[PDB]
């Protein structure tokens, strides 16, 4: 076996589908050569590490093995490491083309201690002629102010439905798997902008049931079906909604967090009802979510959420 | 003298009940030799740990102690242990092994974001030389990157058949007699948790059996585990509904004091009883559910219990006027 | 303190909880005393009965040599439970003298009391499991706690569970009368039940309150009976006269008068939030208000309590509650 | 000025004769002093009462104190340098600088102080800012060290205090001084400083304007005595702090003009007030208690303003950006008054 | 080379007339380093007309990237001195400082000697300027570094310049009186605009003066940041148009706010062309700045989606209620980092709902959020108030908050007020008063700094002559109570 999130990883900067302007800027940087220190921030699973990896590859060509120092969460990143190894790598002699430079790729920089990030300022400022730093973090708020001041911030937005759909189309074209539009829509729904999670769910569905159909996708994701959730959030009488929640969703052992998240994601795409009622139902669902997350996942909370949703949909 | 929670533990795969859907799949997986990282998540008292230890035993034979690394919750694992111990165990090659090593983390949902990132990176780096298994009670508390690396398996609580079969088995290996309504009370109070059943059974065995042959009634099983009683619940409900304020308040205080019950159990039982009533107005149900959920959320933060009890009484009374 | 001069030293002096003392009295005559898991509210008689059992089974000579007391206050880390507690569990029992054998049956095991088991680390209890089970022949434990959920299940199987019920207001009056007689403290008529109601459940609070109030009234050198007012003034509760003043002001009045009165109250009056609880008790126990009134009174009091339970400002919430309860 | 005439002994305290009598009655047992919890509004003289009971029990050398700074370390490498005011017989702990080490510094520091040595006094200033875990640690400390530590905890409105602490100390309250008793203290001060008082109505005016705050009354008397050349006449422009005037102007702007264009200036004033070391709850108080005193409003408007203030106070206690809740409350007030 | 370098390096200052902003602090540092020789000749006892003739060490501090290190290095290199620089990337422990730098305290440079010593250029070329940079960054791997550096701030024979970011931090306490601490502030917008215009005219590209001001607003005064962000336009090659670069990557939050505040999206026709999911995804384009921008400019729009009977004020009140709720959600999110799933709820409660409530046309121009500047100002002032309370706790016996609400109005009447009417002979009384409370000149400024409202003291302070201030400064440096 081989994970499809690892076999179909983009190795060139052009294969990455997503934010077009940032990718164009990175392509121009790789074509020119003058690359500055950069912090890449964004949500998980939208191609942050892969982006800087393809950037370093296209920049260094055959020198990736000698002019790239990658540090992830597995390696030790303390005071001694930053003071010794990074410093000795920055001063390391290397003959490169006039535009290229050495690259230090620090993945998950938001996990590095403040003291360790402190000892990198002068290291990255004094050796700016032969060393360029590339940090990759999920939260740009945990990086100290001098570091954020020294490098340019590149924000990555969540993936739209069209780009994920095109990537899945390319994957199924190259993999020769049978599918339907309903299964693709279900995968886009359950992926909520996570390309890696989308590819993983597609591979799981293919390996489990072969045919990519909405039923198989919602069976392998082990989440409440959006159809029955929409039926619960649109009943005319509150009694039928409570019965649907009791017999069909609560008896099957579904987690309250999963039920609330599915109701949230269904109310967002419920194009039938108006905008104000959608926003208010989303507010109520989020209040119920906050109540559940605070240590009380009682069925009474979901019952009250349904009661409020019904009262708001009737008023 | 070993506990029934530990004595009746399934030592192999065929002795876990109510989880056939996952048992057949894991059997096929260990028979095809394509065992990936497994994320066993679900409510407690279901059989995750027993299933995984039985699988590890069936795979490794006598090499269990040398080829299986059992790791637990926080245990002072800030960033150090996941960085050194797990990494070495995944990197250290055994001396006479033909295969891969297994590291099983129990209730690993309590790890911090940095620890979860370190763990997922370790899994990514050594996915070819070892396999990982993570146990969890809530799959939402884990980083969405760790989920996309392994295969998930939800452990839906045991149905009635598995629990009654296990009650039969524990009655075979122990001289106890159980009343027909005793097993009904047990399955109603268990909520599909075998651990609590095996905990409550030994307690009643220890306390009640003077000649080791008595009959366990609903009274003792309700008293030991500290659970409400349906008759008492209905009496409190009727007293709140029909009688006036002084009498209903006094009855509620007497019930919640002379038996040692908490307001959370009273509220959930009251709403469970009210679920099936044929009330005329729907605004009644709306107000009832809203106010009861508000009272429960406020109780969750530890207020003055008398005030929330009076508020429960007032809400129940004021909702039934339409 | 009178809580120490009059602590129960024998198993008969404890009269509040009787359902647990009788079975241990039946069992002490046998050397198979299992490990114990006592759970219950604070100030019910846990340590009293524990020390009483220890005293009546071992005697004053061996109180220190073979009975250990460890609390949450002292260090109890994994290192301690693996070095000190473990060695004390494996140390051979001492030789009791002939005087002890002549008055007390010396059991072939030790007594280690680790009270307050709620706030123990899971690592510590998981280690103490094996620290306790393998040495059951020469060591037995008794863990004290308030909530059974804090201790892990394997530490509750071998240990028999004992719930110390909250003492009732009917059997606790005799002990208060007893402690009143053994000290020649002159009390008034209707004060004992007020002390019991103020310190409901926790009899220790009532004992300390009575002691402190008697000692504070003795300084006056009057020798008069100790009234209910000087008792309720040390518990932090709002007096009844100012409470009646608040109720009369809120029964019929304008916004300005209520605001000025609550300003004066927060300025110089009692600065406790128990006024809400007293208003709750008064309005609910009263028999001159209608049902539609009680509904809204209870709801408003619950809302005010939920607001005040978030570290908010007392003055604003109290004024809002008073205005809302006046608008009805 | 205010600190120069502060009574440094129980015999010099000229307020709350009953409380001073109780303190002199308690100070006849230097060996068995029970734990003590003082509560009452600010500016009443409870810290003065503690530092005077200590002077009456111990020697007069308790006032000559020195401040030390000690570093403590948490699980990680965060070293925090907490400051402690120590005396040859007592020390003071103010848990207002740490937010999470409340259970880490106390249970250790007390653990340290009861081992060198006839007890020692630990004054826990602002005993209400302690999270329940710190309160449990302090209860454990009171339980274990009873022969060496005597806790005198100062606080106000002791509602967020657990029962294990309440039931183990003497609960003493300090009511605010009456105006007839604040005027006396102001008279002693103006006599000791040869101030030319034309009549006695100035002292009553200051007492009524300070709302029982004794130290604020003395301080505003000082502030008004340095502006009239130490000659306080009947034409007395009662001095208000630099922020109360701004809050009153903001209230008047709220009452006069109710629109968004004025809400912009209201938010600007809130920005000017917040960044200059002023908490959120103080602003919310001084705005609500100043919007209810306007005579141009009726009962319904005030009854809605107090409800909105009670809601937004709870909302402030559950957030981190105070300007958001303040602007929301101001917008609700504007919408209701219209 | 010429192009492989960065822009913050190739356009770094070379003299002291190119450093934009903070002319007073640079001039003070230069005049101190110059008169250092005469001060050493006078045994550091005679205050040389400014009170800076007694201080052995200078301490530079301020916001990041404003010119501290650059100005220090340039001042050291202009007077002919030799620089010995040590940074956070070196192990500054107690023993290493005792061995490495301590021995070089009173020596002469072999580099400065063998470089040039024959021509009569300056007699201090054989000396040391010891630049301890990033003093606030000494982590747990540097035990005793602060105490040893404070001891080195005295008992020295060469200029010792300390650089940090937050001076009022409790860690930097031992540097209370032993070092001359001058404050570098955020440079004015005009100097940054002039520097950016010079960089642009040297780089052969023209920018709209509005984009420059908006960049200055989003950067909050960081000059290195504006240089790094200006080095990004060079990527846009393949004109007379650069709207894409500004609206997409650099100035993204402004475009996000402009798109979210458009009333045409929430109309019935536009609701289906741009659904709710599109707005929730628009939020995720930048989730760290969108709520702040929304809260900043949600009440400066002319609405067109009002209800039949709902005015502007009620809609604004409802939007502010939703903003408060979203702030509560944001606090819950950022209080526990494993709650990444609450992001869409915070998006709806903070950005989507208020925008949908008060959408419409933009009255004026979209301004950057002002909460960041006020938050930094409030943090700095909290640090200042704590540093003040640490020096007066011995005689006040009040909480750290009570010192500001009550005691500072009277301190104004006692400290600053006499200077207005009495002239210049009340310095003794003010010095006595501040000595009774262990106060200093920096503490005097910090006290006289807050005073918001009708009691603003900045105009009054700048109104007094320079002679009285200089006299008070050089007179306080002689008498010391503690
Ligand atoms: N824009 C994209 N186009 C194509 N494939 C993508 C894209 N983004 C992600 N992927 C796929 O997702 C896989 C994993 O994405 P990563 O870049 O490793 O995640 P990430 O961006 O680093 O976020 P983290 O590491 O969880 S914080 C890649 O190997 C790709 O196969
Ligand atoms: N399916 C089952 N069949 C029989 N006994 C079971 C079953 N599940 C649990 N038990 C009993 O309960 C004990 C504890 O089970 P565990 O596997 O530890 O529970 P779990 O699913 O791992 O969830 P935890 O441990 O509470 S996080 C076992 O030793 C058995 O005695
Ligand atoms: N039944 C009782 N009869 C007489 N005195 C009692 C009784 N219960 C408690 N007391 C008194 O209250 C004191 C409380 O002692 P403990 O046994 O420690 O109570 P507790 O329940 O352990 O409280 P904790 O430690 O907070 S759980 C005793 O020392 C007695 O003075
Ligand atoms: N006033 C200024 N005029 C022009 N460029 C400046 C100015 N201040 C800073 N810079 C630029 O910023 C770069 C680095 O500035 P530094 O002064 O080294 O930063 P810093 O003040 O040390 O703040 P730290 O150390 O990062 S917290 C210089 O090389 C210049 O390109
Ligand atoms: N008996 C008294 N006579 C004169 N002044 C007093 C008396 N008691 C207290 N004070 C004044 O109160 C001030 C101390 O207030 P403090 O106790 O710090 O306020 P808080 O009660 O908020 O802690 C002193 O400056 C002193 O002038
Ligand atoms: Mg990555
Ligand atoms: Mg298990
Ligand atoms: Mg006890
Ligand atoms: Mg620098």
């Amino acid at each position: 076996q081989l994970p499809w999130v690892e076999k179909y990883r983009p190795q060139v900067l052009s294969d990455i589908v997503g934010n077009k302007e940032t990718i164009d800027r990175l392509q121009q940087i790789a074509k020119d050569g003058n690359m500055p220190h950069m912090i890449i921030s964004g949500m998980p699973g939208i191609g942050k590490t892969t982006s800087v990896h393809c950037l370093a590859h296209e920049l260094l060509g055959r020198s990736y093995a000698d002019g790239v120092l990658e540090l992830n969460a597995s390696d030790d990143r303390g005071i001694d490491v930053v003071r010794n190894q990074i410093k000795h790598f920055a001063q390391k002699k290397l003959h490169l083309p006039p535009g290229k430079h050495k690259i230090v790729i620090l993945d998950e920089a938001d996990s590095m201690t403040a003291g360790a990030q402190q000892a990198l300022r002068r290291t990255m400022e004094l050796y700016s002629n032969s060393t360029r730093f590339a940090f990759a973090c999920n939260q740009s708020n945990k990086i100290i102010e001098p570091l954020q001041s020294r490098c340019a911030i590149l924000r990555y937005s969540k993936l739209s439905d069209e780009d994920v759909l095109k990537r899945l189309l390319q994957i199924i074209k190259l993999e020769d798997v049978k599918y339907t539009n309903d299964g693709l829509e279900a995968i886009i729904f359950t992926a909520e902008g996570d390309m890696r999670q989308a590819i993983n769910n597609l591979q799981s569905t293919v390996a489990g049931h072969g045919l990519v159909n909405a039923d198989n996708v919602f069976k392998i994701v082990d989440s409440p079906h959006p159809l029955i959730v929409k039926k619960m959030l649109l009943a005319s009488n509150l009694e039928d909604s409570i019965q649907i929640l009791r017999t069909d969703l609560w008896k099957k052992g579904y987690s309250s967090i999963d039920i609330v998240t599915t109701s949230f994601r269904v109310t967002k795409n419920l194009a039938q009802v108006k905008e104000s009622v959608r926003l208010e139902m989303i507010k109520e669902i989020g209040l119920t979510h906050m109540r559940i997350l605070e240590g009380v996942g009682t069925y009474l909370q979901l019952a009250s959420m349904l009661a409020k949703i019904h009262k708001l949909n009737n008023k | 003298n070993l506990p029934w929670v530990e004595k009746y533990r399934p030592e192999t795969l065929d002795e876990v009940y109510g989880q056939n859907e996952v048992i057949t799949t894991v059997r096929k997986f260990v028979d095809e030799g394509k065992l990936p990282h497994l994320l066993f998540y679900g409510p407690p008292g279901t059989g995750k740990t027993s299933t995984i230890v039985a699988l590890a035993r069936e795979i490794y034979g006598k090499n269990y102690s040398n080829m299986v690394l059992e790791l637990n919750a926080s245990d002072d694992r800030g960033i150090d242990v996941v960085r050194n111990q797990i990494k070495d165990f995944a990197s250290t090659r055994q001396i006479f092994s033909k295969g891969f090593k297994l590291i099983i983390l129990d209730e690993a949902d309590a790890m911090t974001n940095a620890a979860q990132n370190a763990l997922r990176r370790v899994i990514e780096r050594y996915t070819k030389n070892t396999r990982f298994c993570v146990l969890a009670n809530y799959a939402h508390k884990l980083t969405p990157a760790l989920l996309s690396r392994c295969t998930r398996f939800r452990f839906q609580p045991l149905p009635q058949e598995a629990i009654e079969r296990r009650i039969a088995n524990v009655l075979v290996h122990e001289k106890l007699k159980l009343s027909p309504n005793a097993e009904k009370a047990l399955i109603e109070l268990s909520n599909g948790d075998m651990r609590r059943v095996l905990n409550v059974l030994q307690s009643c065995k220890a306390t009640l059996d003077n000649p080791d042959e008595d009959e366990i009634s609903d009274d003792v099983i309700y008293e030991c585990c500290g659970a409400p009683r349906p008759s008492d619940l209905k009496a409190v409900l009727k007293s709140i509904l029909e009688d006036d304020w002084g009498t209903a308040h006094y009855t509620l205080n007497k019930v919640r004091s002379a038996k040692g019950l908490a307001l959370i159990d009273l509220i959930e039982g009251i709403v469970k009883i009210l679920e099936d009533y044929e009330l005329q107005n729907e605004e009644t149900r709306v107000h009832l559910l809203t106010k009861l959920a508000d009272i429960e959320y406020s109780i969750s933060k530890g207020g003055n219990d008398q005030i929330q009890g009076s508020a429960v009484i007032g809400a129940i009374k004021a909702s039934f006027e339409n | 303190p009178w809580v120490e001069k009059y602590r129960p030293k024998n198993l008969d002096e404890v009269t509040a909880q009787d359902h647990a003392v009788t079975v241990l009295k039946k069992t002490l005559k046998s050397a198979n005393l299992p490990h114990m898991l006592f759970y219950g509210p604070p100030g019910t008689g846990k340590t009293s009965t524990i020390l009483a059992l220890t005293k009546e089974l071992y005697g004053p000579d061996l109180m220190k040599s073979r009975i250990l007391e460890l609390n949450a206050s002292d260090e109890r880390g994994i290192s301690i439970v693996r070095e000190k507690v473990k060695n004390f569990a494996r140390l051979t029992v001492s030789k009791p003298s002939k005087h002890d054998l002549e008055n007390y049956p010396c059991p072939p095991y030790k007594i280690i009391i680790l009270d307050e088991a709620d706030s123990m680390t899971a690592d510590a209890q998981s280690a103490l499991r094996r620290t306790m089970e393998t040495y059951s022949g020469v060591t037995r434990f008794c863990l004290i706690c308030n909530y059974v959920t804090r201790i892990i299940d394997p530490l509750a199987s071998r240990c028999s569970k004992f719930r110390f019920k909250a003492l009732d207001a009917s059997n606790a009056i005799d002990r208060l009368r007893f402690i009143s007689e053994q000290e020649n403290v002159k009390c008034d008529d209707g004060v004992l039940e007020r002390i019991l109601d103020i310190s409901a459940g926790d009899l220790r609070r009532g004992i300390t309150l009575l002691q402190s109030a008697s000692k504070g009234a003795q300084y006056l050198g009057d020798g008069k009976n100790i009234t209910s007012t000087q008792v309720e003034e040390l518990a932090g509760v709002v007096p009844h006269d100012i409470l009646i003043e608040i109720v009369e002001k809120v029964k019929s009045g304008d916004f300005d008068e209520i605001k000025k009165y609550v300003n004066t109250f927060m300025k110089s009056g009692w600065s406790a939030a128990s006024v809400v609880n007293q208003l709750h008790e008064y309005y609910i126990t009263n028999d001159n208000f209608d049902t539609n009134f009680k509904n809204q009174i209870s709801w408003l009091l619950f809302t005010t309590d939920s607001r005040l339970n978030n570290g908010t400002n007392e003055h604003i919430q109290l004024l809002n509650l008073l205005v809302k309860i006046s608008q009805l | 000025w205010v600190d120069k005439y502060r009574p440094k002994s129980l015999n010099a305290l000229s307020h709350n004769e009953e409380l001073t009598n109780f303190l002199k009655s308690l100070s006849d047992q230097p060996r068995d002093l029970p734990h003590l919890l003082l509560y009452g509004p600010n500016g009443t003289g409870k810290k003065t009462r503690c530092m005077a009971l200590l002077e009456s029990i111990f020697g007069p050398g308790v006032y000559r104190l020195k401040i030390d700074v000690r570093q403590f370390v948490t699980a990680s490498n965060r070293k925090l340098e907490l400051n402690v005011v120590s005396s040859p017989y007592h020390l003071e702990i103010t848990p207002s600088d740490m937010g999470n080490n409340d259970r880490i510094v106390i249970q250790e520091l007390l653990k340290e102080v009861a081992q060198m040595e006839r007890y020692k006094c630990v004054i826990i200033n602002e005993a209400n800012s302690l999270t329940k875990d710190a309160q449990a640690a302090l209860r454990r400390t009171m339980e274990k060290y009873s022969k060496n530590i005597r806790l005198i905890m100062v606080c106000d409105s002791m509602s967020p205090i657990i029962a294990p602490i309440k039931s183990r100390c003497l609960l003493i309250r300090c009511p605010a001084p009456s105006d007839s008793e604040i005027s006396t203290i102001l008279s002693d001060v103006v006599t000791n400083e040869r101030i030319q008082l034309e009549t006695k109505d100035i002292l009553k005016r200051i007492a009524q304007a300070s709302n029982g705050n004794l130290r604020v009354s003395l301080l505003m008397l000082e502030s008004m005595a340095l502006n009239n050349e130490l000659a306080l006449k009947s034409s007395s422009p009662i001095i208000k702090p630099d922020w109360i005037i701004v809050i009153h102007k903001l209230t008047r702007k709220i009452v006069k003009e109710r629109s968004v264009n004025s809400l912009i200036e209201c938010r600007a004033v809130l920005y000017d007030l917040l960044a200059h070391c002023i908490p959120a709850n103080i602003i919310l108080k001084e705005l609500t208690f100043s919007l209810l005193d306007v005579e141009t409003l009726n009962t319904t408007n005030k009854s809605s303003i107090i409800e909105y203030s009670s809601v937004f106070d709870e909302r402030l206690s559950l957030g981190n950006k105070a300007i958001f809740h303040l602007e929301g409350f101001i917008a609700k007030v504007m919408c209701c008054l219209d | 080379r010429e192009e492989d370098k960065l822009w913050t390096v190739k356009y770094a200052p070379t003299n002291l007339q190119q450093v934009c902003g903070n002319k007073g602090s640079v001039m003070k540092l230069k005049n101190w380093l110059a008169n250092w020789e005469n001060s050493k000749k006078n045994s550091f006892k005679h205050a040389g007309k400014d009170g800076s003739g007694v201080f052995r060490a200078a301490m530079l501090y301020g916001p990041p990237g404003i010119g501290k290190t650059t100005a220090a290095h340039l001042v050291a290199q202009e007077l002919g001195y030799d620089i010995l620089e040590q940074n956070a990337s070196d192990v500054r422990s107690k023993t290493l400082l005792n061995a490495g730098v301590k021995n070089a305290l009173d020596n002469m440079s072999v580099v400065g000697y063998f470089k040039h010593n024959e021509e009569a250029q300056n007699l201090n070329g054989k000396h040391f300027v010891i630049i301890m940079d990033e003093v606030d960054g000494m982590s747990g791997g540097d035990r005793g570094g602060v105490g040893q550096l404070a001891q080195f701030c005295r008992k020295t024979s060469t200029p010792l310049i300390l650089i940090c970011n937050e001076r009022n931090l409790p860690k930097m306490r031992p540097f209370d009186r032993v070092c001359l601490d001058i404050q570098f502030r955020r440079p004015d917008a005009n100097s940054i605009k002039s520097r950016l215009m010079t960089i642009a005219i040297r780089e052969k590209f023209k920018l709209d003066p509005n984009v420059i001001d908006r960049l200055i607003q989003t950067t909050r005064g960081d000059i290195r940041q504006v240089i790094n962000l200006l080095s990004t336009i060079s990527t846009t090659t393949k004109n007379e148009i650069s709207k894409a670069w500004e609206k997409n990557i650099a100035l993204k939050p402004f475009d996000i706010a402009h798109k979210m505040l458009d009333g045409q999206i929430y109309s019935d026709i536009g609701s289906r062309n741009f659904t709710l999911n599109d707005k929730i995804a628009l939020y995720f384009d930048d989730f760290d700045f969108t709520p702040l921008m929304i809260q900043e400019n949600y009440l400066s729009t002319r609405p067109s989606v009002l209800k039949p009977g709902q005015s502007h004020l009620e809609a604004v009140a409802e939007a502010a209620n939703c903003i408060s709720l979203g702030d509560i959600v944001e606090k819950k999110i950022r209080s526990s980092e494993q709650l990444w799933s609450l992001l869409p709820l915070h998006a709806v409660l903070s950005s989507v709902y208020p925008a949908s409530k008060v959408a419409g046309h933009m009255a004026g121009r979209i301004n950057f959020t002002a909460w960041l500047g006020q938050n930094s100002k409030s943090a700095k002032y909290y640090r200042l108030l704590q540093e003040i309370h640490y020096h007066t706790r011995l005689g006040t016996s009040t909480d750290k908050i009570g010192l500001r609400l009550d005691y500072l109005p009277t301190f104004r009447k006692r400290l600053l007020d006499p200077f207005l009417k009495q002239g210049a002979d009340a310095i003794s009384s003010v010095i006595e008063v501040m000595d009774d409370y262990y106060l200093t000149k920096e503490d005097w400024d910090s006290i006289m700094e807050f005073f918001v409202g009708p009691d603003v003291t900045t105009a009054i302070i700048k109104k007094i002559p320079a002679t009285v201030k200089s006299g008070f400064t050089r007179k306080y440096n002689s008498m010391t109570h503690p």
